[PDB]
């Protein structure tokens, strides 16, 4: 929750605000699970 | 040996000689050769009498089996069509039985005949099989209409098994008509039948 | 790791069959397909986006006959779909060589699901990692979905693969039971754009259905599907805005 | 028993005897000799009733299956020989029974006709086949034209069919026609037919 | 480790195997059904409510019709029930075919409990995950629960699925020998009651019995249903107040 | 740790088998079981205060008939034991179908061990957990006990199941060879209230007994069981004082 | 995935069975056949290329008749393949023995699929590691091919092996549906010399094909091979200078 | 890698199989044995070389007779041999049975390779791990190697056993398509000394040949060996001053 709330500040900054809104709380949570385990792969050839 | 099947407006109406001779020897005089297949379906066999029993109960066997698996009441059609897959692929162990089907169902009424040598055909209202049917069938055509009620049918139904019996010297003077109207599963037995050829003297 | 994947015949810890849940994930990968019921037939849309346009814009096929009134539908391995499909299409013939009765499609789910737990059951043979959809009129409309292990499970809407997700949520606003054939079809083609987020076209699409008055299976052909598409993509369309 | 076949540039037209008879036994009332296999296919049957209605039901089912396989209906060919192949596995179940397999396909209009012991040989004229066939190809032999619907096949189809019954005591009564116009499957049923025949004698 | 538990064929240190003591909870991850015995004949009641909108409010059914004066329900995998009712309504109709003798309630169970016996000794194929309860009235009603094993205890009521330590302890107290049909019917939809947290409702819940006058399996349609319902749901509220 | 406890087919390098030593320990998770032999017949006594109130007073009632001399009790997978068991019957019939001579006792334990080990033998497979008291008068009583490996021991006082260590003591000091029907039937009513720590009382026992004059199989009733009950309790109340 | 790929009966997490994908694999090592689709028959190429000029340039061969009108190609295993395809000759024999008709090349790739299919479900086995590609004329043009798995697929313009993902980018660009049998000739030669990366000589490639208005099969003989050929040469040259 | 040469069922990630590339070395592991073909014959040489002067000179044997036409030498374990070859003569005679032809070069390759095949599928058996070279002449000398792995492949000249690369570097300088017969064994022969590194003696190898003109199988004696054992001797002197 910590890691959130900071990364979360890392959009507000970069926007240039000092208020963390919605948008940028999700936006962290998408961020920073991302970078930890992978989303690609795959569809078939034969699982289709 | 002969049997008879005809379709009425509010019921179906087969019937079963009681009472099986065959040269000098009667093997019983409560044999069963009328089989309650289901709560609405009946057979009647005409040709041997053990063949009969043993075919006869692996397919009340089947009338349940089959009404629990689909939810539903089992059709003439499908036990129609079995007792002749059965007797086929049981060639090597062959029932040699004339098999008459009928009753009532969802899909409303019809009887079938299955040959002793298997495969089910269909008769569009009227049916014989056996020794007695040549006569038999004229029998019931005489007074068979479409809209003849259940108790004309059952009095129709003595007279043809009656005209067999006089002919050759070896039926029986017992006989079972079965009603099937769709409210009732009732069988005369040998004394109620009895009394209807009593009119006819003999 | 678990040991409990290794095989079928090892449950986890959990009372779970660890692997019959991994041949679950199988459907979800694979393409989607929906069946929606109604009172006035069974609707049946499966996909033909796949592969590029070096494939045949007609390529063979989600939707199978399995008798002449009872279609089915598949996602996960097309490969198990192939065998599972040959499978049922002769378990239904042998229904009406020995009863001279159409099957119904309770009866059939029944059957194809005791013929998936024999190789769920066994260890020596692993499940097959597909899922079924059959979707037919026998005398009312009646759908089911079978699950990889052999379960029955009956649906009002269904959907299966990757779009499930999407539909599931979209279905619990607007369907009704009491929907018309024009309505549920014309629904269940906006349900598909949405599943693979993007505008039909007739040729991403292949779509069946077996009628209450007809009690025939027929496919819609792409021009005969294509006016239903168009009042379909606007739609769409309106949801893909947002 | 006793079939007519005859090739027409419009469809197919087979015709069958229903009620089969020893001497002066028959069996039933009315006994299935005609078998639709498709909307394009007929089987009509000349043999033992129980024994064709056994198989005819085999081959109903695997032309459906096949027809799903290919996505291609059936060929008049393919059902021949696939016929000649379950006649002979089942060599071991005494069956004796003589085919006559017929319809429309994208190759034409053809019969061929299959004996039990396998074969299925063209024909693209005239085929009979039965007890009652010598007869038969006098009638149908000399009136043919491969320039004949399968309209005016009808009007042959029953002469032939009712000349043979006045040459053989073992044919009955029962005389259907079946005609395959393309469009459909038409059956003429018994009653129709007998008016042909009132009108091919007083 | 531990277990020792990858195979059946291997015994854990404890005495126990491992690989049938996860599928006797493998019934509990399964849904909920509830048995109940009194004098006038034994009442079995089977959750019908799994789902929500998406599926079908009548989803197959689980109470089953296994002979015509014998019936069972199921917790459990669905997969695994679809295959052992097969086999166990074959057997109780070839008892007749083969003696024409109505086939025991306790014996039914019994060969029932032999076919997963087989599947505990054998290790290439995994024993089902599933709990039959066996209800009848051979000619006084006996209810009986079998168990993935192929163990077998007498019962006089029971539940068995989720509800397994809920119901218990509601029949510590309440249960009796001198319940009535009714009062024992309605204190069977208060303990499934109990076990999902909510009233019930006759439209979502299946229930069979065989009496003792009829000694032939019946079922009661949801509209004869209604009162028992209304009366069961006044004791829910009650139980719902803590 | 060790392959040898992980297959059944891995004698240990100590020249044990463990699979079968933890087949062994799967016996004593069974609620006790106890044999007396006496000069004068020969009783299986068995517990029948397993299960709540929730269950029937006859619930598992191990004491089952094999034939019309012999009755077997059990100890162990509640399931392995009713194939056994039947198995027990079939052999027994078979003795009388194929001499016509009444079923030798210690024949039908060796036609029983040789079963058993068709299962200890072949590794695909598993040997039953079940330890049964094969019992009887053929000629002379006898009483004996089969192991899970399928080992033949004869015995005139054992006890098999969780009370089973208490009870080898207990005969080891009380058990005499100068020993008549009614004593025998008091003492060993003494040790099963040993086992479960706690007084007899008819409704928590079976007891099964063949008698030498009669040769034949009855169970006491308990209005019959009481008396004994009576003597027995005095003996159980001194010993489970200090 | 680590332990989820030491065999075939695994299903791993992600829903995929990662023992095919490691036979997919098995297929790129082989080399390229490519199989093109045209509105005047279908167009097999196979590559016949020797690794050293000490073999005979005539068994490295994909093409392989498997009837009158029907011939196919392959990459995997050459002794995998050898097998696949001499079933695939009884096969298509098979159905003109009970048909008395040749094979049409749709049900023929159904036929193959569901034999490849029980070697990828057993345990036993493990699956052919071949993919192929069917070209024939039933009555008009059909291009399909096999996955390891035993799926199906229709495609018109296509590769299978190496040289695959060369040839798809290739038609993906230059291939339309307006090309003749001449001009679609040319693009499977040039399509061929994209993926070996070098000018042919028609002694290393080898074609077959089956045309509509002759509707048979037939090879085409070295010396009618030259002009196609020295054509697509002018062609190669061009890629070779990008 | 380990694990995916743990199982010959078992595909690695890379498409190879380790195993099968491991019964390939199996075939380098062994003795030497090289094939020649020229356009009147097909020559087919052997080491003969033994381990001690304890073992009889000719060891049994290291070119069988398969056909009357068709011989094959040996490569890889002699164990496997043994079997392998025995399979291919009564394959070989089995083809003059049912068509009463003599077997073709390609037709017993095939055989024994499909023979092979089976045997990698199958995890419950291991496959040959040799390699013969059979050589015969058919319409035209034919010289074909069968691969441990199942795969046939044509050569106009090879070699296989530990002097593999050797002898190919060799022909590929020498070897040309004008090749005499008496010339082609000699060139045998000196590809055999280079194997070994040591000079022949007609007492460490043995030459069969098949011949064209007299299309039979023939086997050369050691006297009439001496000629064209001294002729090569000159020319393996000289690459061993190289």
């Amino acid at each position: 929750i910590k890691a959130i709330c900071t990364e979360a500040g890392m959009f507000a900054i970069r926007e240039e605000r000092a208020k963390v809104t919605m948008l940028d709380f999700t936006k962290a949570i998408e961020k920073v699970l991302k970078k930890t385990t992978p989303i690609p792969d795959l569809k078939g050839v034969m699982f289709v | 040996t002969t049997t008879v099947g005809l379709v009425c407006k509010d019921g179906v109406v087969m019937a079963t000689e009681k009472r099986a001779t065959m040269g000098n020897f009667i093997a019983s005089k409560a044999a069963k050769k009328i089989y309650q297949i289901a709560d609405r379906m009946a057979m009647t066999t005409a040709g041997s009498v053990g063949d009969a029993q043993f075919l006869a109960r692996i397919i009340k066997i089947e009338a349940n089996l089959y009404e629990i698996r689909r939810e539903r009441k089992p059709t003439v059609r499908a036990i129609a069509t079995l007792t002749s897959n059965l007797l086929n692929s049981y060639r090597y162990f062959p029932y040699l039985v004339q098999l008459l089907i009928g009753g009532i169902d969802s899909e409303g009424k019809s009887i079938y005949s299955i040959d002793p040598i298997g495969g089910a055909i269909e008769e569009k209202d009227i049916v014989a099989t056996g020794s007695g049917s040549l006569t038999a069938y004229g029998v019931l055509e005489d007074r068979f209409t479409p809209e003849i009620g259940v108790d004309e049918a059952v009095e129709l139904a003595v007279r043809a098994i009656y005209s067999a019996m006089k002919r050759d010297s070896a039926s029986g003077d017992g006989i079972d008509v079965v009603k099937i109207t769709e409210d009732e599963f009732y069988q005369y037995s040998p004394e109620e039948v009895e009394q209807i050829l009593a009119k006819f003297r003999k | 790791q678990m040991g409990y994947d290794r095989a079928i015949t090892v449950f986890s810890p959990d009372g779970r069959l660890f692997q019959v849940e991994y041949a679950r994930e199988a459907v979800k990968r694979g393409a989607t397909a929906i069946g929606i019921k109604c009172k006035e037939g069974v609707i049946l849309i499966a996909d033909k986006r796949v592969g590029s346009k070096l494939l045949e814009a007609d390529t063979i096929e989600k939707i199978y006959k399995i008798d002449e009134h009872i279609c089915a539908a598949t996602s996960g391995l097309v490969a198990d779909a192939r065998v599972l499909i040959d499978r049922a299409r002769i378990e239904a013939q042998i229904n009406r060589l020995t009863y001279d009765e159409p099957i119904t499609v309770k009866e059939l789910a029944k059957k194809i699901c005791d013929f998936k737990q024999q190789y769920t059951q066994y260890g020596g043979v692993r499940p097959f990692g597909v899922s079924l959809l059959i979707a037919g009129v026998d005398e009312v409309p009646k759908l089911y979905e079978t699950d990889p292990s052999g379960a029955l499970l009956e649906y009002k809407a269904t959907a299966i693969g990757m779009g499930r997700n999407a539909v599931t949520e979209f279905f619990e606003k607007e369907y009704r039971d009491d929907l018309s054939f024009d309505d549920a079809m014309v629904l269940g083609l906006v349900a598909m754009g949405l599943s693979i987020e993007s505008e039909l076209v007739p040729e991403n699409i292949e779509v069946g259905y077996v009628k209450v008055d007809d009690r025939t299976f027929k496919e819609v052909s792409p021009e005969e599907l294509k006016p239903y598409v168009e009042r379909a993509n606007e739609r769409i369309r309106e949801l893909l805005k947002k």
